[PDB]
């Protein structure tokens, strides 16, 4: 380009070529799970009377 | 003596040379455009003026 644009492109480049900063990204996924089933049940069977 | 005096005279009266010096900065084409609007810096169809 023209020397006037060359000097303009030279500033654009210098700004655009800036050392891009780095990022360390730690994620922390914590899950906790449990629960209580309970099955208690009573059955009575009698020949004479009847059963449940 | 005074004839050829007249002739070299009329010769050196109307000099028309070129000079070139480098432009380091703003565009020669913009230089062209901006100065082209300086019409009558040799840029005319003037008759007895002979500005060509």
């Amino acid at each position: 380009a023209q020397p006037d644009v060359m000097a303009e492109l030279e500033q654009v480049v210098a700004k655009l070529d800036i050392r891009r900063a780095q990022v360390l990204v730690e994620a922390i996924i914590v899950e906790i799970a449990d629960g209580d089933g309970l099955n208690l049940g009573v059955q009575w069977a009698n020949t004479n009377g009847g059963g449940t | 003596n005074r004839l050829v005096e007249v002739v070299r005279r009329v010769d050196k009266a109307g000099d028309q040379e070129v000079d070139i010096i480098k432009l380091k900065y703003a565009s020669a084409g913009e230089m062209v455009r901006l100065v082209t609007n300086l019409n009558k810096d040799g840029n005319s169809q003037g008759g007895n003026t002979s500005l060509l």
